[PDB]
Formats: structure tokens, C-alpha cells, sequence
């Protein structure tokens, strides 16, 4: 089988998840084509008649949107490879700036920027677009691969039901189930909210009732929630489940209707609010550009 | 006429070379141009200072634990806490090993096939798979240097890619006797297929050197990298910077480093053009990772590495300009932090309980700084009273050899480039191999 | 020439009512709101907000029970807690913090609610329109 891959707006990651494969990787391309993939090889344009292609990345700029439509031309199916190309990702965070800001804070007034003429790059570099998209924005998305990036086992059972003619299946929970913390029977309650840093977590029980911002309660499952097995609060990087379309506004429904919820009538709502001194931050990390409201109007 | 090599493949992100030609059919300009930007720097004001550490991972994929330490780090010095000497040496563990996975990465999947076959026209034998074809035990060795490497990040950091360990004061968890016991176990063989892969790159550049490509893009500058009292070191320090004759010029703290760089901007590239601040644009030139590094120190922290360091000292003297021994540093820093990773885990502290240090007063300030595999890492925040970002400062790894990129770009065209008819395949791809051959993680750089 | 676009979410025991009883009373009020009825304010949250906002809402108004008199006990003090929450998100995104209005209305609590009705498009017409939707059509 025919399949590509390329990288729009984001780190690589994704393409470096699919080489931790590492001898399975192998194994993979003797039953598949690798007829253009930017980090592996030297094809420069993206070919005709590709089968799949892997599309790393969401929108940031004139050339990603160009690509993207280029390989959904090339490509009968496209698969929106990791959570920058399904929900935006980390780099959809500048959606909360003008892209003016972005590149004066880059090339002009940053610390170490001797840049007396404040010229901004304009000359063969493409220009930004007006907000990071996911890639289903600008082109069809057959399927979409959850995650940041998305753990390699879950990659090639992907591709390899694809090359079954078989239809790919995301798992459908939230991370609660995978993680191995310790939940009450009686349900969640949260007497307070603490900064990653506060206090001292207990390694067994689970990081949300303790206080502590946890997404697993709005993330999919299928990482294995290997950040509370290793001490922190899951921070939503494989996003919402099929059922959510805003992730951030859920999770803040949950957090705020288990808020207090022992002392239901009396407990302050103002709290909570004022506990929380970078609500975007906190609640979309990874899925801003997604988002109902993906940017901050100026 | 204007050629264009779009994209420059086998680096990580998003890069391109364009060569014109005048109305006489003379070379005229030869650039390397980076196209791509996202503003970290910029967005990551208003956040969470602690989060910095979770947000800067995603600037690169393959790089992602030197920027975790070094937001890590940067975060200890808002919040003016000095980790527990265990958590120090827990953080320098999973460094050292994502940087075999990083440099095992470059020299065999994104360097080796241009080492391999230099004057081949088929690109379909110009990578992974076409190594693999003839030597499969090349590449199944750089299979398991990767495994083992990504096996210590995943067991110290929590995940192989963008771990999350390294939190305010120290780290999130320990590591288990039981675990630092396989780690040991693994640690041999990670030593051994380093030193193998040295041998290989000898054999290889040799190949290179038959063919009279051991000089592209040569230039002579200064060159920057972290001292431990003169010796090699990729964790602490200071960084040290020696001229185009080896004498040293700079020795300093990183929390300094905007009294020593300066970025300059250019309207043909995203990626800015660092220099020398009181040298300037012209005399100012500096390169960074592999052979910098080695050209700094005075000696290898393993008597392994060591060997070979000075074994290639005494070939090609010190400081060596040449970007292509750019490769052979590379390998001998493979094996020193393999080397290093045996050693970190045989120390008894790495298996300490005492992981972390309570936050002390909001200090506004922090200055993070490691060498990435790339290059010197700087991350550097500024904050309010309640720990919320108001600006930022990322001087990353891979910008710094930006001249060097544009430089050499240029002066592997004048050497083979006189007209249009002479921009063969082969004569653009020795462009890419001179790009290649600084490891750009150009989606870092950018930033 | 403009008008505000105004959505509301309002409980079917108390506050639909209360719009009902200003309806029975002939209390006018201005004809930017829509009300879109749901059993409990305890049913609303972000999502529902927020999504008013991306469709075009210039303003959106959520009426309740009195705290303590909610049909259902206690619904309206988890709403409560996500719209304090909200305010600030809203903030945060560039959304002045009046475009969203909460209010606790009883049944026959008419004049208040024509009153809040007066009071809620005033103070949307005084912001003028909410420029998100022509942004993300850009
Ligand atoms: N090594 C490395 Fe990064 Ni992908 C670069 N260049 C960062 O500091
Ligand atoms: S998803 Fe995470 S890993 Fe994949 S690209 Fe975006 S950032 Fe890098
Ligand atoms: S820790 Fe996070 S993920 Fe694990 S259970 Fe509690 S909430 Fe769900
Ligand atoms: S736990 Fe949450 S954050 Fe950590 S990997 Fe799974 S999803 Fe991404
Ligand atoms: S029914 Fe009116 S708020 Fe619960
Ligand atoms: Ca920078
Ligand atoms: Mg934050």
C-alpha cells in the first residue's frame, strides 16, 4: 500500500512516536510503500495516487494550507496524525495573540533581538494564517489519530486496519478507567484547588480529588495515563472523547459541579474563579484552536 | 534561472535552499531559508509558570527532555529553589539518555545514507530502508541505541516523548530499585553499540573524504559550549566560548547569556541569526553542538569517549571548523553520554526517596539553560508575584548555527556550482548534506 | 439599523414561567431574546454558552430558580459555580463579561423578568455587537 506523510504546524513528535516503533517500524514498511516522508527521504513532491497519508500538524501558516490541500488531492484517505492536526494542539495557544504580537515578541523585542530596522521576515517565508486550525477546518479528514502524540502501538494498529480494509477504532472512554489512581465509591469531591506545585500529592489516590486540575475526566483513554502514574495531573494532551466537542467547557462544568459539592448550598462559587488565575491555560492546552470560542478577540 | 530545494529533507522541520543564477548564467545568491514559526516565546505569556515545562516540550518531538529540563529549570529559579542532589542527577539521567536517542536518530536515519552514498541519483537508496537493504545491522543497532535511550527517558521521565518528571523543586517520582537495576543491566550494551557506531563513522567519512566532501562548506569561527571546570558536560556549567584559534574568549553563568548573544534578524528566514554581542554580526560568528562542544572542553567526562576525543585531537588538532567531523563529534558524544548513563546509574543517590524541595518565594526571574543535542539551550522567564508569565526568551540550540547553515549552503555552491547545468542531484544534495551535517531541529530553532 | 442578538436559557419551573407571567401581564419588553427553554438551570453549562457566542450572540441571559428553590433541590447551585467560572473565561477569551447575564426568577416573578429583559438589551446595545463570528468567518 501506497501511504505518505507530512508535517504542517507542528513539532514532529507524531513522526518520531511512529519511529519508536523502533524494529516493528521494519516490519511496517516491508508491508507498505513509504512513497514521500520529509524526515526519511528525499521525494520532494508529494506523489500521485497515495492510498493513506499521515498528516502531521494543524494550520499555522499559507504553506501547511497549501500542503494539506495538495495531499488531499494526492491522498484517497487522509488521517489527521496526532492532536496538533485533530484539535490544534500547544501552538493554537498564539490564537490567545494577534500574529502581529507573536512575531514582534520573536523578532523585535525579545531580549537577546538586535533587530534596530524591526523588520519582520517577508521575503520566500509564507505568511501566518489568522488563527492555528485543526485540519479538518481546511480539508475532508478521514480519520484522525488522538494524542501528543498518539503512542505507537495505537499508530499501527490504525494503518494496519486500513491495509485490512478494515474500518480504524478509537477507544471510546475517558482516562479514568486506564489510570490505575484510587477513586471513591461515594464519587468525587474537591475541597479546594491546588497549583501543580502545592502541596504533596498522595501517589494512590486520584489527583482530582485531592485538588488538583486533572483532564483525564475529559480526555480519551488509550495512552495508559502514564502522567498520574508518574506523579502529575493528566493535562488533556490526547483530547476530548466523540461525545465532546469542547473540551476545555466540560471540563470546567465537572470541576465546577463537584467543586464544594459536600457543602453544596453554602460553599463560595467565587472560589473557584478566583483560585484559578489562567483559566485558558489550565482547561485548553491542547485544543484551543477546536474550541467554540478557538481565540481572544481583540 | 532560480533553482529551489524544497524541502531540504532528512532534518527535522520545515527548511529550504534556493540558488539564482544572473542573466549571464553566473551564480548569483545562495540562501537557506527556514519557513516556519508558531510564537512560543510570545503565547506562553499569561500561562502558568509551572505549566512552562509542559508547553515547551512541543517545541520539537525529538528534543523534547532538553527543553522539559530546561523549562524545569528555569522554573526552579522563579520559585528560588535548589533540587535535591537526587533529582539533579535524575534530570541529567533522562538527558543523557534522550541524547543517544537524538544522536543515534541523526547519525543513522537522517545522516549516514548521504555517508553511504554520496554520488548515487536514486533517492529511493538514499535513506533508512535503502542502509537496511544492504546493512541491516547498522540499522537494527541504531534500532536498539534508540530503544535504550527512549527506554531511560520513558522509565526517569514517564513518557519517551515529552516527559513529565521534572516538576517545581524536583521530580515527580523516584526511581525503583528494581528498575535502576535493569537500566544497568541495558546500560552495557548502549556503551557498546556506541563505540561500534564510532568505527562505522571513521569507515564512513572515510568514504567521504575519497570522494572530496570531507571540506564542504567550510568556514572558521568561534565556538560555544558548557564547561564543568573545562570538562565536557551536557547538564551543568558554564558556557564557554574559544575563537577560530582555540583561545578562549567567554566564560560565563548562563543566567548571563544576554550580555554575551544577539540575535539578529534577516527578511528572507524565520530563523534569526545569532552572534557574539560585543563582536558583532561580521567578527561574531559562533557554532554550537558536537564538535563546538568538544572544541571547548578541555577533555570527555568517560574514559571511553575520551580515547577517541583524543585520538581525533591529535588528527585534526583543536578547534576543528570542519562541519562534516560535525558528524564524528556526534558519535563520540554518543558514547560518552551511553558511558554516562551507566554511570549516573551506578551512583547510589539516584535511587533516593528525597526527589523534591518545597517552593520558596516567588523570585520574578529564571534563567534555564542545558545543551541540547543541538546546541546550548536557553530558557529564560520572567514572571509576576503569582508565578503567571510576562515574558519569555528562548535562545534554542540549532538558530545559533544558523550563519553557519546559510554560510556553508553557500560555500558548497561556489566549490561545484559555476552555471545552471552544474546544480545536478548530486551537487544540490551536497548542499543538504553541509545543512545536514549540524543535526538542524528547525522547528526548535524557530520556536 | 442594528439590533442585539440575545439568547436565553430558562428553567421550565421558575423562570419560563416567569417569562410566561410577563406575557400574561402584557409587560413589554425589547425583541432581541430568545428563549430556549431547559428543565433546571442545572442543565446549562459552558458548552452551551460558549456555543451561543461562536453562532453570534451578542448577549446571553440564564434564568433560574431562587437559590434554595430550585425544582429539583439543588440544581441551580452547581450552575451557579459554572458561571463564575464563565465570567472570567469569558474575560480571558475577550468577551466582556456583561454579554453574559444570570439571573434566579420565580414563576409569577413577571415584572422582574420584563425589567431584566429591559435592563439585559440595554446594556448589550451600549457594548454594541460581539465581532466574534465575522472574525472566524475571516
Ligand atoms: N536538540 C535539540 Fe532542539 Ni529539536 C534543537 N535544535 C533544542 O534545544
Ligand atoms: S501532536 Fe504533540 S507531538 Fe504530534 S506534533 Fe502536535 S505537538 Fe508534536
Ligand atoms: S487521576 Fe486524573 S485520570 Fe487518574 S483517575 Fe483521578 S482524574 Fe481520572
Ligand atoms: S495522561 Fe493525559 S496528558 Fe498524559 S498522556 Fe495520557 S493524555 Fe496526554
Ligand atoms: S428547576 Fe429552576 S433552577 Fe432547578
Ligand atoms: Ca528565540
Ligand atoms: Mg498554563
Amino acid at each position: 500500500v501506497k501511504i505518505a506523510t507530512t508535517w504542517l504546524g507542528g513539532c514532529s513528535g507524531c513522526h518520531i512516536s511512529l519511529l519508536d516503533l523502533h524494529e516493528e517500524l521494519l516490519n511496517l514498511l516491508e508491508n507498505v510503500e513509504l512513497v514521500h516522508c520529509p524526515v526519511l527521504m528525499d521525494v520532494k513532491e508529494i506523489p500521485d495516487e497515495v492510498e493513506v497519508a499521515l498528516i502531521e500538524g494543524g494550520i499555522r501558516n499559507e504553506e501547511n494550507l497549501e500542503i494539506a490541500k495538495e495531499m488531499r488531492e494526492r491522498a484517497k484517505i487522509v488521517i489527521a496524525f496526532g492532536t496538533c492536526a485533530a484539535f490544534g494542539g500547544v501552538p493554537g495557544l498564539g490564537n490567545l495573540y494577534s500574529n502581529d504580537e507573536l512575531l514582534d515578541k520573536a523578532y523585535k523585542t525579545t531580549i537577546t533581538t538586535k533587530n534596530d530596522d524591526g523588520i519582520i521576515p517577508n521575503e520566500e517565508v509564507p505568511e501566518l494564517v489568522s488563527r492555528v486550525k485543526p485540519l479538518s477546518e481546511v480539508i475532508e479528514v478521514d480519520y484522525f489519530i488522538p494524542g501528543c502524540p498518539p503512542n505507537p502501538e495505537m499508530i499501527a494498529e490504525v494503518v494496519k486496519a486500513l491495509l485490512e480494509g478494515k474500518e480504524p477504532e478509537l477507544p471510546k472512554k475517558n482516562l479514568c478507567e486506564e489510570c490505575a489512581r484510587k477513586k471513591s465509591e461515594e464519587g468525587v469531591a474537591i475541597e479546594t484547588i491546588k497549583r501543580n506545585y502545592e502541596g504533596n500529592p498522595d501517589p494512590e489516590k486520584c489527583l482530582l480529588e485531592q485538588g488538583y486540575i486533572c483532564l483525564g475526566i475529559a480526555t480519551r483513554e488509550g495512552c495508559g495515563a502514564p502522567c498520574p502514574s508518574s506523579g502529575v495531573p493528566c493535562s488533556g494532551c490526547s483530547g476530548p472523547t466523540d461525545a465532546v466537542v469542547d473540551q476545555g467547557a466540560k471540563m470546567i462544568s465537572a470541576l465546577c459541579s463537584d467543586f464544594g459539592i459536600d457543602n453544596d448550598r453554602d460553599v463560595d462559587p467565587m472560589i473557584l474563579p478566583k483560585s484559578i488565575k489562567d483559566k485558558i491555560g489550565s482547561f485548553y492546552k491542547f485544543t484551543l484552536p477546536s474550541a467554540f470560542v478557538p481565540i481572544r478577540l481583540k | 534561472v532560480k533553482l529551489s530545494v524544497e524541502p531540504v529533507t532528512r532534518v527535522e522541520g520545515h527548511g529550504k535552499i534556493s540558488v539564482s543564477f544572473d542573466d549571464s548564467g553566473n551564480l548569483d545568491k545562495v540562501r537557506f531559508h527556514v519557513v516556519e514559526v508558531r510564537g512560543f516565546e510570545k503565547f506562553l505569556e499569561g500561562r502558568y509558570v509551572e505549566d512552562a515545562p509542559i508547553y515547551t516540550p512541543r517545541i520539537c518531538g525529538i528534543c523534547q527532555v532538553a527543553h522539559h529540563l530546561a523549562s524545569a529549570k528555569a522554573v526552579d529559579n522563579v520559585f528560588g529553589v535548589k533540587i535535591p542532589e537526587t533529582a539533579e542527577l535524575l534530570r541529567n539521567l533522562m538527558h543523557q539518555g534522550a541524547t543517544v536517542h537524538s544522536h543515534a536518530l541523526h547519525f543513522y536515519m537522517l545522516a549516514a545514507p548521504d555517508l553511504m552514498f554520496p554520488t548515487t541519483d536514486d533517492v529511493l537508496k538514499r535513506n533508512l530502508m535503502g542502509i537496511a537493504k544492504e546493512h541491516p545491522e547498522i540499522i537494527k543497532d541504531a534500532i536498539e541505541l534508540r530503544k535504550a535511550g527512549q527506554n531511560v527517558v520513558r522509565v526517569v521521565g514517564g513518557r519517551a516523548i515529552h516527559p513529565v518528571t521534572a516538576v517545581v523543586g524536583g521530580q515527580s517520582k523516584s526511581l525503583k530499585e528494581e528498575e535502576r537495576d535493569e537500566l544497568l543491566k541495558l546500560s552495557e550494551r548502549t556503551i557498546e553499540l556506541s563505540e561500534k557506531s564510532i568505527e562505522v563513522g571513521k569507515k564512513l567519512l572515510e568514504n567521504i573524504k575519497d570522494e572530496d566532501l570531507l571540506d564542504i562548506g567550510y568556514f572558521e569561527s568561534a565556538h560555544m559550549g558548557m564547561v564543568n571546570n573545562g570538562v565536557h558536560d551536557l547538564y551543568d556549567g558554564k558556557l564557554r566560548v574559544v575563537n577560530s584559534e582555540g583561545k578562549v574568549e567567554y566564560e560565563f553563568d548562563p543566567s548571563e547569556y544576554m550580555n554575551y548573544i544577539a540575535e539578529g534578524v534577516k527578511p528572507y528566514s524565520y530563523l534569526k541569526f545569532p552572534y557574539l554581542k560585543d563582536k558583532g554580526e561580521e567578527d561574531g560568528i559562533y557554532r554550537v553542538n558536537t564538535l563546538s562542544r568538544l572544541n571547548v572542553s578541555d577533555k570527555m567526562a568517560t574514559p571511553l569517549a575520551q580515547k577517541y576525543y583524543d585520538e581525533f585531537v591529535k588528527e585534526f588538532g583543536k578547534p576543528c571548523h570542519h562541519p562534516m567531523l560535525f558528524h564524528y563529534a556526534r558519535l563520540i558524544e554518543l558514547l560518552s553520554s551511553a558511558e554516562m548513563v551507566k554511570e549516573l546509574l551506578e551512583n547510589d543517590k539516584i535511587v533516593g526517596e528525597d526527589i523534591r524541595a518545597e517552593p520558596e518565594e516567588v523570585v520574578g526571574d529564571g534563567v534555564g539553560c542545558v545543551e541540547a543535542p543541538r546546541g546550548t539551550l536557553i530558557h529564560h522567564f520572567k514572571t509576576d508575584d503569582d508565578g503567571i508569565i510576562t515574558d519569555t526568551n528562548l535562545v534554542v540550540a540549532t538558530v545559533q548555527n544558523n550563519p553557519a547553515m546559510d554560510i556553508g549552503v553557500r560555500k558548497v555552491a561556489e566549490k561545484y556550482i559555476k552555471a545552471p547545468e552544474d546544480a545536478t542531484p548530486q551537487v544540490l544534495n551536497y548542499m543538504e548534506m553541509l545543512i545536514r551535517a549540524y543535526d538542524p531541529c528547525l522547528s526548535c530553532a524557530t520556536h | 439599523e442594528w439590533e442585539p442578538k440575545i439568547i436565553g436559557f430558562c428553567c421550565n419551573w421558575c423562570t419560563y414561567g416567569g417569562a410566561d407571567t410577563a406575557g400574561v401581564g402584557r409587560m413589554q419588553y425589547p425583541p432581541s431574546i430568545r428563549i430556549i427553554r431547559v428543565m433546571c438551570s442545572g442543565r446549562i453549562e459552558p458548552s452551551l454558552i460558549l456555543k451561543a457566542f461562536k453562532e453570534g450572540a451578542d448577549g446571553v441571559f440564564v434564568g433560574g430558580c431562587h437559590l434554595g428553590d430550585c425544582h429539583y433541590d439543588s440544581g441551580n447551585y452547581k450552575w451557579q459555580r459554572r458561571v463564575m467560572m464563565l465570567y472570567e473565561l469569558l474575560e480571558e477569551l475577550g468577551i466582556e463579561k456583561e454579554r453574559l447575564n444570570h439571573e434566579w426568577i420565580s414563576a409569577s416573578e413577571g415584572e422582574k423578568f420584563q425589567n431584566t429583559m429591559k435592563d439585559f438589551y440595554n446594556k448589550i446595545e451600549a457594548l454594541g455587537p460581539c465581532k466574534l463570528k465575522e472574525e472566524l468567518d475571516k
